[PDB]
């Protein structure tokens, strides 16, 4: 029981990191974009 | 789940894009034109 408690959360976490990669670092790649395009304006 | 990072709607971002664009052509039109007008003013110039 202990042990398919632990695999369980082992797996959500594992999707949760994925899922806060995806959040993180599209954000960082528009940040790159909107800096990119205000250099061009400038 | 409560930090939502919703960073523009995507769709800002391609509009700013197009609009940069837009504003980036008009600015080589202007100065295309303008640079077309200093060159007949300064024909005129020593033509008079």
């Amino acid at each position: 029981q202990l042990e398919n408690l632990i695999n369980k959360w082992s797996l959500e976490l594992e999707d949760q990191e994925k899922h806060f990669l995806q959040q993180a670092t599209q954000v960082n790649a528009w940040d790159r974009t909107l800096m990119q395009n205000g250099e061009r304006i400038t | 789940s409560r930090a939502c990072f919703q960073v523009g709607s995507e769709e800002e971002k391609r509009q700013l894009r197009t609009e940069s664009d837009g504003l980036h052509s008009f600015f080589l039109e202007i100065k295309e034109t303008t640079e077309s007008l200093r060159g007949e003013f300064s024909a005129m110039k020593i033509k008079n």
